[PDB]
């Protein structure tokens, strides 16, 4: 009925994106005015300089550029106080075109929340420091413009099967290396990240250009200049994502572009996923499995194991889910990925490769660090005292293999970390400790090698420049931990071999004390060194272990002992005053922001008032047609995958049920400011031609919403809730509607449920939503008691 | 049509890489072993009181597990005696009620997707899978043993090996099924490895596989009356 | 450091329980008999699962022997209060089917209710006694609502089987003296209706109906 | 419909010869592959040639292809260890095209056959049992779609077809 | 009685394991494994004849009451006696 032509009805949709931009540019104008306000305030502040900014003078300048002033009429689109702007959106909302009305609903959210939308945008900003900042700004501008010109001129300098192409092949490399260099600087021994240059670069948006360049198809068979260009782009991206967390989130949006079996393309992948708890909490299964499949398909590479080692342990925090998931797929990976030398025949191959690796002469290292990485990743993914990972990893590498490799004379120090610490994380640092470790003399066979290693490390006073830093780290950390965990563990005290090998314990304690005598100890490692000494002293005191008087006296002694200036100042103070002023302005808008948030529901409650009378629009709005149609729109908002809009609409509509009418001194003035702004704004929008609203009682507001179909909306949303947030909001809305024990809504729910044979989904959803809670609570509440 | 019931007595016959009746290695030992060459479904082994299992319903174990944890030497106190007495009384009541529903649930039909416990008649020990220990002969596999009282590892999902029957259907005697512990989540697997101390014996462990446990009926629950004479009984002439 | 905030799956239960209570409020007869059985192909018993949640949250028989102190912490009092309140309206008035469905359940959920009023909650009781007050008040209200003018003996003997007549009469006094102790320095129990006065009174009322099928209780 | 193989029994002409095979689908939902050449009509054998009657477990059945009009019969495998394979025959009065229904679960011999209950095609003329092979019949091509079907003299409890109501 | 057959089977199993333990004794091939496994064997017989649990004290420092009437006959019938004192002198028959 009344089939409006689609080609003419798409017109309004085409005006919608015009409205988007003409509303967006107002934000730039408002933030420019806000910057000018602070320009004036700092101009009057620094000239006098006791430095505090005039907030009581800033507030009216900020509120005079937002609304209710003579010079605020050009910001309003229709130059009529916004009275006629809302009616077009309201009229378009009743139209029968889904994306048109979907955009129309989005427009009014921006129109009412102008105060909110301005403040975050102004709080996200940045500014220039000294002439160096200006130079960097200019250089990055020209570099990006020149690069973009060539990007749109790609088909001229690309071989699809000095000249301009030859000139570009060179000139692009210098600009790419300049953009890469601007990201991170390198000191003598510390790699620091520049947090301001990266912010300027991301504000410019070089990442989009680099990603678009990477997307371009290419042939690596013949032209290696292109291959090194792509590698340089990857290097710049890695430097851009390094040292920051939000850049990694920004680049995460193009993970589907980086599912390639390439090497450096995979090198970018761990840089994207390094040191990010939140980002790794939602890792994709497919990428992780595809990396292992690439190992099984495209040879053995360390770039694929670095990603796994990074994702299993992010931010230094153990990840149980990733730890279990790694060996959930490692078992099915076959022996192609998991290669281990267990028997004597394979151990001989390991030793013959070890000798050549000790020579370090070619064709031995690539297989060498790969096995090192495999063992280290097993150790890292077996932390957390989790039974599953350790039991599954025990099969791949037992204690006997680790003992055999560590006891061999060609074991270089780097190998000792790789297997000794893995032995710790696989047997000692376990919730279910294996009693075979503490009941066997193999542990003392390992102590002997540790004693010889510590004697070697402490005897390195002949060549300081040739000292092994890795060996020092091993001595300071790994042995200390594997001894402290062993002695401090109450379960290991049941071993009867403690008093059978006193002479080796004497020399072991002597060596542990000797480690403290080293002058190369790091402050962090010194605590680890001292912890083992303290644990050994406590164990000796408790077990009455015979110790020589001299060593005991040494331990007791250790225990008992334990122009340019003004120019810098101006901008340095400016930057830190910007944060203060932003915070002050953000604080002095909350009493106002809920005013318009309530104007939302105020206008929605009475949408017919705004339009002039004796009109079809007012006739249809007076009957509740606006809310009724918005209900069926919100019914299908989730279908088109619009979750944020559906949440923001359900939460706003739930405000129809909370009837509120208006340190206590601050709250009083804030509430009065909010009421003062709300009344003037609502009266300006209304323009009805000493008045009282006389709102209808809350008892029949719920019935009025019931008659518009809000009873059906909640049930249908609950059945088809694909997300926890949508279902939670539906539950809150249903609670709000049925407040006070209304019988109309109850009868509507009953009749809908009994008249529809598809309530099975409804009740199954409710049944499962608590069955999952029961399953979780059964495993959650387990503490017993421990006495006072 | 004949259907399974609670209290039925039947054997298990694995089919696949190794085919044979599952069994034990005496009362002193507590290791489940399948013996391939000892017999077949047409030619049963000479000794046939080791392969018999009695179906039992799911039993609560929360109070029993709590009492086991309390009995662990980790908290010693003078007032702990009363708490241990209360826990022992709760466990006793829990065992008594488990026996009551065990009496009351006999004869009910068994359907796919249910939870069942296997009681070895000879050793009077339930079949259990421990989730913290690996198999003695197989490292990547999972440990399977026996226990007199049982724990949460004794619960077994019953699932169809064939697509003919789905969850909710009653189990018909003679169909190959798959056993899955509730907690271990891995089917019982008949390994092809050989025990060192016993020739021919094959270890039974818990790992993903394609082994089907063809249940073979031996005696119905109704026939299981103590006051009558029934096959397999031992008497004196 | 110390968040002490339960799983979100646990939290989502509370608005679900409140929403379920809201439909059954006002003694709307059409819903108490609907939630229990829906006359569909696969009807789910909402009352049974609501009782199961309370049974599992309290450890069932493990917590039914004076273990309320450890299970009931200062964070899940709101959830259990909402659970008890929600259970109340399922059987309010002459809702015989829900009373039968709750009292004759296969689980031991009734035991938690019965022992809730007797056993204390430490260290909650010594720190926040008021929470124990409204918890026991809601338990007493549920216990009165489960009987709710019932003539049969099966429900009465079911409640009495787990509860000997002696300790009811004992806890009547054990809920009496401290009621006067609170008044010795100012009680103000009119606004604070959770005072031990009404708490003991409700238990006395419950014993009044329970005594009709116990020849020893009236002694 | 084959329950285990998840494939539909089909009769078609290849290389100017009619063959009966078990067509292989190419998607996850094997049941949805409803083909128009997989329709078979049930003929209950009766003394009266014009009487169709009802269906019983002990009754004798004949299956006729709807589109082609050919009967389902078993004959000695030319390769011959599957001695017998299922083919199409135009003649109807022979006893070689007579089958029996064996229920998966034991049922009485005087009970009405449900429309959608799994059954086993127990051949009667040769007293063998139906069995799904795994040897494709079209060697000249590259992607096997058609698989030959034979008879197992020893009974198997996994090869039970499904009577899909049309 | 259902317990009598279990007792007979337990006694016969304890007899046959010791039969294999002492069968290789003459050749001196008994090792730690055949020593560790049989070490826990002896603890079983005493609680089998006594029918009691473990007291938690030293295994040699437990004095029991009168023994079971019937299980003493079972050990003699099932040739457990033939090996119970053969085990004690077995290590002396082993290496050395
Ligand atoms: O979905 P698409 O893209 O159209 O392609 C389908 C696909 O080729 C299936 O393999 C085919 O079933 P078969 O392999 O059994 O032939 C089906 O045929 P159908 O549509 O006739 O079922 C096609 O529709
Ligand atoms: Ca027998």
């Amino acid at each position: 009925p009344e089939k409006e032509d689609i080609m003419v009805m798409d017109t309004k949709l085409k005006i919608i994106e015009i409205l988007q931009f003409i509303l967006n540019v107002r934000l730039d104008y408002r933030i420019s005015c806000l910057l000018c306000i602070f320009k004036r305030e700092f101009d009057e502040s620094n000239s006098q300089s006791p430095g505090a900014l005039d907030f009581e003078h800033i507030e009216e300048q900020a509120e005079g550029i937002f609304g209710g002033s003579e010079e605020n009429t050009p910001l309003d689109l229709d130059d009529h106080g916004g009275r006629t702007f809302l009616r077009v959106l309201l009229h378009l909302t009743m139209h029968d075109y889904p994306p048109l009305v979907s955009g129309a609903l989005q427009l009014l959210f921006r129109h009412f929340s102008q105060r909110q939308e301005v403040l975050q945008a102004f709080k996200q900003v940045q500014l220039l420091v000294t002439s160096q900042d200006v130079d960097n700004y200019k250089q990055i501008k020209q570099d990006l413009d020149q690069l973009r010109s060539i990007v749109e001129k790609s088909e001229l300098w690309v071989y699809k099967g000095e000249s301009t192409s030859s000139y570009n092949y060179r000139v692009v490399k210098e600009i790419l290396i300049r953009l890469s260099k601007l990201c991170v600087q390198e000191s003598a021994s510390v790699r620091k990240s520049r947090k301001q240059q990266q912010r300027l670069l991301r504000n410019m948006g070089a990442h989009a250009v680099v990603l678009e360049l990477l997307q371009i198809p290419y042939e690596k068979a013949e032209d290696t200049k292109m291959q090194e260009i792509m590698r340089l782009a990857h290097e710049f991206l890695q430097n851009f994502c390094a040292g920051n967390q939000q850049n990694q989130a920004l680049l995460h949006k193009h993970i589907n572009l980086f599912l390639n079996p390439g090497i450096l393309e995979a090198v970018t992948m761990q840089h994207i996923f390094m040191n990010n708890f939140q980002l790794c909490s939602e890792i994709n299964e497919r990428v992780v499995q595809h990396f292992v499949h690439c190992i099984e398909t495209h040879g053995r590479n360390v770039q694929y194991i670095k990603f796994l080692q990074t994702i299993v342990k992010a931010e230094g925090k153990f990840i149980k889910k990733c730890q279990d998931m790694v060996m959930a797929e490692l078992v099915n990976s076959g022996e192609d990925v998991l290669v281990f030398y267990n028997d004597r025949a394979s151990f001989q191959t390991l030793i013959q490769m070890m000798r050549s690796e000790r020579d370090r002469m070619d064709e031995n290292s690539p297989l060498f660090m790969y096995h090192i990485h495999l063992v280290e990743l097993l150790a890292v993914c077996t932390e957390g005292k989790n039974v599953y990972t350790e039991i599954k990893c025990n099969s791949l590498l037992p204690l006997d293999d680790i003992v055999r490799v560590v006891t061999h004379e060609d074991c270089i120090p780097e190998v000792k970390i790789a297997y000794i610490n893995f032995l710790n994380h696989c047997y000692v640092d376990t919730e279910v400790e294996m009693k075979e470790i503490y009941t066997s003399n193999h542990m003392w066979k390992l102590f002997e090698n540790f004693l010889v290693d510590i004697c070697r490390a402490c005897n390195n006073t002949s060549d300081r420049k040739h000292a092994d830093s890795v060996l020092e780290k091993y001595v300071t950390e790994i042995v200390m931990s594997i001894v402290t965990t062993f002695f401090s563990s109450p379960f290991s005290d049941q071993s009867t071999t403690l008093q059978t090998r006193q002479p080796v314990f004497v020399q072991l304690l002597q060596g542990v004390f000797r480690v403290y005598h080293c002058n190369w100890l790091m402050p962090s490692q010194k605590a680890s060194v001292e912890s083992c000494i303290r644990v050994l002293s406590d164990v000796a005191k408790s077990r009455a272990i015979a110790i020589p008087v001299d060593l005991d006296s040494q331990v007791n002694n250790l225990f008992l002992k334990s122009s340019v200036l003004a120019a810098s100042r101006d901008y340095r103070n400016i930057i830190e005053r910007l944060q203060d002023i932003v915070s002050a302005l953000e604080d002095r808008l909350r009493p106002l922001v809920q005013a318009e948030l309530s104007v939302l529901v105020d206008v929605l409650h009475r949408p017919e008032l705004l339009f002039p009378e004796n009109t079809d629009a007012r006739r249809k709005c007076e009957s509740g047609g606006f809310i009724c149609k918005l209900i069926k729109h919100t019914k299908q908002l989730l279908e088109e995958n619009e979750e944020k809009l559906c949440i923001k609409v359900l939460q706003t509509l739930r405000e129809m049920m909370t009837k509120d009418r208006g340190p206590p001194l601050r709250q009083l003035e804030d509430h009065k400011r909010g009421e003062a702004l709300r009344q003037i704004l609502v009266n300006r929008y209304y323009g009805n031609i000493s008045t009282s609203r006389g709102e209808m009682s809350l008892a029949e507001v719920q019935c009025h919403l019931d008659k518009e179909g809000a009873s059906n909306l909640v049930i249908d949303l609950i059945m088809n809730a694909s997300s926890d947030r949508v279902f939670h909001e539906s539950i809150l809305l249903a609670i709000a509607l049925l407040e006070g024990g209304n019988t109309t809504i109850q009868h509507s729910f009953f009749c809908r449920l009994t008249e529809d044979k598809k309530s099975e989904k409804f009740f199954k959803v409710f049944y499962d939503r608590m069955k999952v809670a029961q399953q979780e609570i059964k495993a959650t509440v387990t503490v017993n008691t421990s006495d006072l | 049509s004949s259907f399974l019931h609670i209290g039925d007595i039947c054997s298990l016959y694995a089919e696949g890489s190794t085919n044979g009746f599952i069994s034990t290695l005496g009362l002193v030992d507590d290791r489940c072993v399948v013996q391939p060459e000892a017999g077949d479904l047409n030619n049963p082994p000479k000794k046939f009181r080791d392969c018999l299992f009695k179906l039992c319903p799911m039993n609560r174990y929360s109070a029993q597990k709590q009492f086991w944890k309390a009995a662990k030497p980790g908290a010693n106190s003078t007032t702990d005696a009363v708490l241990l007495n209360k826990l022992h009384h709760a466990a006793d009541l829990e065992k008594k009620q488990n026996e009551t529903e065990n009496r009351k649930l006999l004869g009910t039909v068994i359907q796919y997707g249910n939870v069942i416990q296997l009681l070895h008649l000879k050793s009077n020990k339930y079949l259990t899978v421990n989730k913290r220990l690996p198999a003695l002969l197989e490292k990547n596999a999972m440990r399977v043993t026996l226990d007199e009282a049982g724990n949460e590892g004794s619960w077994f999902y019953i699932q169809p090996f064939y697509k003919l029957r789905s969850i909710g259907d009653s189990v018909v005697i003679g169909d190959k099924v798959v056993l899955n512990p509730v907690n271990a989540g891995q089917p019982l697997h008949a390994s092809s490895h050989q025990l060192v101390d016993n020739p021919g014996c094959n270890e039974v462990n818990s790992v993903n596989c394609n082994t089907s446990w063809k249940i073979v009926l031996f005696m119905k629950w109704s026939d299981n009356k103590d006051d009558i004479l029934k096959g397999g009984d031992v008497v004196r002439l | 450091k110390d968040d002490l905030e339960m799983s979100a799956v646990i939290t989502i239960m509370q608005p679900i329980l409140r929403f379920l209570q809201l439909l059954c409020e006002n003694h709307n007869r059409d819903l108490q008999n609907f939630l229990r059985c829906q006359n569909n192909k696969t009807n789910y018993n909402l009352v049974c699962e609501t009782l199961q949640f309370l049974d599992c949250i309290c450890g069932s028989t493990t917590g039914g022997l004076g273990l309320l102190g450890l299970y009931i912490n200062e964070k899940n009092v709101a959830l259990i209060n909402q659970t008890l309140e929600s259970l109340t309206e399922y059987c309010q008035g002459p809702c015989h089917e829900n009373q039968n469905c709750i009292a004759t359940h296969e689980s031991n959920g009734i035991d938690i209710i019965t022992a809730l009023i007797l056993n204390d909650i430490n260290p909650l009781g010594k720190k926040r006694m008021d929470l124990v007050l409204e918890l026991k008040n809601n338990a007493s209200k549920l216990l009165l609502a489960i009987m709710e003018s019932r003539h049969d003996s099966e429900n009465a003997e079911r409640i009495l089987y787990n509860m000997r007549p002696k300790e009811l009469v004992e806890v009547i006094k054990k809920a009496y003296m401290q009621g006067e102790v609170e008044f010795e320095d100012g009680e103000n129990g009119e606004d604070g209706a959770a005072s031990p006065r009404n708490v003991g009174h409700n238990i006395y009322i419950l014993a009044h109906q329970l005594a009709r099928h116990n020849k020893e209780l009236q002694t | 419909f084959h329950a285990e193989q998840e494939k539909f029994l089909t009769c078609d002409e290849h290389r100017k010869k009619q063959h009966v095979f078990l067509r292989t689908t190419g998607r996850q939902s094997a049941t949805s592959a409803t083909s128009s050449k997989a329709l078979w009509e049930v003929e209950v054998v009766q003394h009266d040639p014009c009487r169709g009657g009802a269906g019983y477990w002990n009754s004798l059945f004949r299956f006729k292809h709807l589109a082609t009009g050919h009967y389902l019969a078993a004959e000695v495998d030319p390769d011959f260890k599957m001695v017998y394979s299922l083919v199409s025959v135009p003649e109807g009065n022979d006893i070689s095209s007579i089958f029996e229904l064996d229920p998966t679960t034991l049922r009485g011999g005087d009970s009405l056959v449900p429309r959608n209950s799994y059954v086993r095609l127990r051949h009667l003329c040769t007293n063998t049992w139906v069995h799904s092979t795994n040897i494709p019949i079209d060697k000249e091509e590259e992607k096997p779609v058609m698989l030959k079907i034979g008879t197992s003299p020893l009974k198997e409890d996994k090869e039970a077809f499904a009577i899909v109501p049309v | 009685s259902p317990a009598e057959v279990r007792d007979l089977d337990f006694a016969n199993d304890a007899s046959k394991v010791l039969g294999s333990i002492a069968g290789k004794l003459e050749k001196g091939t008994i090792t730690q494994n055949e020593r560790r496994s049989v070490t826990k064997l002896l603890e079983d017989l005493v609680y089998f004849v006594t029918g009691g649990t473990n007291s938690g004290q030293d295994v040699l420092e437990v004095v029991f009451s009168k023994p079971n009437r019937e299980r003493q006959k079972l050990m003699r019938e099932q040739n457990i006696l033939k090996q119970i004192f053969k085990l004690l002198q077995a290590p002396f028959t082993d290496c050395g």
